[PDB]
């Protein structure tokens, strides 16, 4: 039932939101620290409820800070979806309570309490997996708390604070401490209040909630151990040369503070020259397939290869990868491509599998273990089968040895399985190593006649010829671009060039041995390198005890671009 | 730790109704399908009917289509049927069985028929015809 | 950084069996990598395609869940293994796991 309504205002969040990082003692220390933490003079949007979209996001880290008495908001529910699809948490706080439920718990639109019952959050989920409790001993004055997680840990840190009568945050500093802290672990990207309504009545309330961000902090110890000042690190140049220096006063003079670069803006990549369109065609339906005794096996290569245009040559369900996947031949780029066409019986397609045993496995196809491609098999019913009976189709029987990897036998002879020699007469003890495949219309499905296709891929061991058609991001001109150019991963920006390489140059490098004209590899063009421009910032200030008026300097850069 | 309990049974008159109900206790699979078998003595064991796990796509048998009405309840991880218009020919020992689902052609299909992991201590159903 | 012992066996003597053991599974496919220590048990139909699967595996509809083969008489590489890993957490907080160190 939909029966809350909100307003939202806005606000600057002053400076608070500082809280002890660690479980140390410091006294009379100027201390530095990376964490999260709420940017000063943050954008803090004030909520206004009374009686609606309450899926807050949790993003990294929630600061929560009220200034009602009435007790009137109570409890923080978490998740990610808060469906019955994913998993979620149950984190109901109460009087002096907390508990915790972990499963895929649907929820409805008012997340409220009839007040007791949790019903209208959550109804069921399969068998659940986790249950949790604990026992806090929980409570004109200001309460501010900070929530988050780190690495699958929820930790929680509060502060309560007196107040006079004002209607904003007020000035100064207030450090909060730790309460609990527990390893959850999962994905949570929204979160919800919970208030109290009594049936029902009218209800108001009030908050306060930011978002926090990872930031740099610089934190002054008083004597006594409680922190009383703290500065940040990325807000003013003023604030980077109090962090710079470590001390938060600054005296009349020149310093320097950092560093400014042109960050690049996007990312381009290599392609060699290849044109060629591979030849499927031939291959995947000739009318015509070779015995599997004696197996097709051709070479592609200098060429395109579209995976994707197979799917209508062939008549077949789903592709058999082992060292790839289906769905990723067309981005990996290959030396050699290798298939091998045959056609076999219904039953034996189980036979071309890495590591099989069987007629087929070690007399006539035989595969190494480390096998990288794919296998393609569909029945061939309609064109292999006759009334009458095939009979065109052989396969081998009877072999000394079993078939080495990628071997294939042609060599016609009289088995002799006895004492005495054959001489050329298959008598007693003399067979013929060469069945023919009985194929008919009227067979089982087991028994009926299949086409089946080998592609085997050879990794980057000499320079690739067989990948899909993906230009090389039609090489950008005149920006700071990020790269990674065969291999080569870098920022610079790129020009025109005036230099004459010679016919067959990739990389041209200079006094630095580092490169500064360069070739394509999708059309031979002939271009120039330059570093982005980048440099110094210093900022002048007079002393702190004058004024806080600062103003900055970049070091050798012309006054246009800044 | 994976336990199937069944429950419910007995004798009645032909043209009856029955509810008979099978638990599953520590079943851990994320897809399966379980299965349900009855035996007549004197002939071999075949399903019966089933659902699918994830969004409950029903299947029934030629000889009990529409009579044998099935649900899957999740909350008690348990299988529930409603069996009216019993006839003489229902008579048989009746199991309740759970089983994996299939994965090829890079899919969730629900199989029943034989292959069957787990199964039943089972019941038995007469009719007095 | 990972600090901690690993401890893996070769379990093939009961984890095998002759008609072949489905009992494992893994996923295929994913949208983003994972986070370090991070499992996924959501199950769905994978899109590969532009058009939406609908809960049907057709054409660009996969299932990222692929079971295990499991055999006796596969090889070692291919033979089912049981790890357990232990990892600590060092002093940060009120230390609370250490041996019988007399006080
Ligand atoms: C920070 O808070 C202000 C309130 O002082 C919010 O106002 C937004 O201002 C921007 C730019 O003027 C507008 O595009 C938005 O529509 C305003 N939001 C409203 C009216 O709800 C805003 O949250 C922030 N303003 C910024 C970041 O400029
Ligand atoms: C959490 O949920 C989001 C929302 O769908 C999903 O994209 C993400 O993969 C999940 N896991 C993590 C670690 O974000």
């Amino acid at each position: 039932v939909n029966l809350i309504t909100r307003t939202q205002s806005y606000t600057n969040s002053f400076t608070r939101g500082v809280y002890y990082p660690d479980k140390v003692f410091r006294s009379s220390v100027l201390h530095s620290t990376q964490d999260l933490f709420l940017p000063f003079f943050s954008n803090v949007t004030w909520f206004h409820a009374i009686h609606d979209n309450p899926a807050l996001p949790f993003n990294d880290g929630v600061y929560f800070a009220s200034t009602e008495k009435s007790n009137i908001i109570r409890g923080w529910i978490f998740g990610t979806t808060l469906d019955s699809k994913t998993q979620s948490l149950l984190i109901v706080n109460n009087a002096t309570n907390v508990v915790i439920k972990v499963c895929e718990f649907q929820f409805c639109n008012d997340p409220f309490l009839d007040v007791e019952s949790e019903f209208r959050v959550y109804s069921s989920a399969n068998n659940c997996t986790f249950e949790y409790v604990s026992q806090p001993f929980l409570m004109k004055n200001l309460r501010e708390f900070v929530f988050k997680n780190i690495d699958g840990y929820f930790k929680i840190y509060s502060k309560h604070t007196p107040i006079n009568l004002e209607r904003d945050l007020p000035q100064g500093f207030s450090a909060l401490e730790p309460l609990v802290d527990l390893p959850i672990g999962i994905n949570i990207t929204r979160f919800q209040t919970l208030l109290a309504l009594h049936r029902w009545t009218a209800g108001a309330a009030a908050y306060y909630v930011g978002y926090l961000q990872p930031r740099t902090f610089l934190l002054k110890y008083n004597e006594n151990g409680t922190i009383t000042d703290a500065v940040d690190c990325a807000l003013d140049p003023l604030s980077e040369t109090k962090c710079t220096l470590k001390s938060f006063t600054v005296e009349k003079g020149i310093y320097q503070t950092s560093n400014f670069r042109v960050q690049p803006t996007e990312s381009i990549v290599r392609f060699p020259n290849i044109t060629n369109l591979c030849p499927f065609h031939e291959v995947f339906n000739a009318t015509t397939f070779a015995s599997v005794y004696a197996w097709n096996r051709k070479r592609i290569s200098n060429c395109v290869a579209d995976y994707s245009v197979i799917y209508n040559f062939a008549p077949f369900f789903a592709f058999k990868c082992y060292g790839v996947s289906p769905t990723k031949l067309n981005d990996l780029c290959f030396t050699n491509v290798y298939a091998d066409s045959f056609v076999i019986r219904g039953n034996e397609v189980s036979q071309i599998a890495p590591g099989q045993t069987g007629n087929i496995a070690d007399y006539n196809y035989k595969l190494p273990d480390d096998f990288t491609g794919c296998v393609i098999a569909w029945n061939s019913n309609k064109l292999d089968s006759k009334p009458s009976g095939n009979y065109n189709y052989l396969y081998r029987l009877f072999r000394k040895s079993k078939l080495k990897p990628f071997e294939r036998d042609i060599s016609t002879e009289i088995y002799q399985a006895g004492n005495k020699p054959c001489n050329g007469v298959a008598g007693p003890n003399c067979y013929s190593p060469l069945q023919s495949y009985g194929f008919r219309p009227t067979y089982g499905v087991g028994h009926q006649p299949y086409r089946v296709v080998v592609l085997s891929f050879e990794l980057l061991h000499a320079p690739a010829t067989v990948c899909g058609p993906k230009k090389s991001t039609n090489l950008v001109k005149n920006k700071c671009v990020n790269f990674n150019f065969n291999g080569l991963t870098g920022t610079g920006v790129l020009t025109e060039s005036n230099k004459k390489f010679l016919p067959f140059q990739q990389f041209g490098r200079d006094i630095a041995d580092t490169t500064d004209a360069v070739r394509d590899p999708q059309t031979l063009e002939i271009l120039d390198i330059t570093p982005c421009s980048f440099g110094g910032v210093s900022v002048i200030t007079p002393g702190t005890n004058t004024s806080n008026q600062v103003a900055v300097l970049y070091q050798g850069v012309n006054c246009t671009e800044v | 730790q994976v336990q199937l309990q069944e429950s419910g049974g007995g004798l009645v008159q032909p043209g009856g109704s029955l509810r008979l109900s099978c638990a599953a206790s520590g079943f851990t699979l994320d897809d399966y399908a379980i299965g349900w078998f009855r035996q007549a003595p004197g002939k071999e064991r075949e399903g019966v009917l089933c659902i699918s796990a994830s969004g409950g796509s029903t299947l029934y048998a030629d000889s009990v289509k529409g009579r044998f009405t099935i649900s899957r309840d999740k909350d008690k991880n348990t299988v529930y049927l409603q069996m009216n218009s019993l006839k003489p020919e229902d008579t048989a020992v009746y199991y309740c069985a759970a089983a994996g689902r299939l994965d090829l052609g890079s899919g969730y299909v629900c199989y029943g028929y034989y292959g069957t992991d787990y199964w039943g201590k089972g019941t038995q159903v007469t009719v007095s015809s």
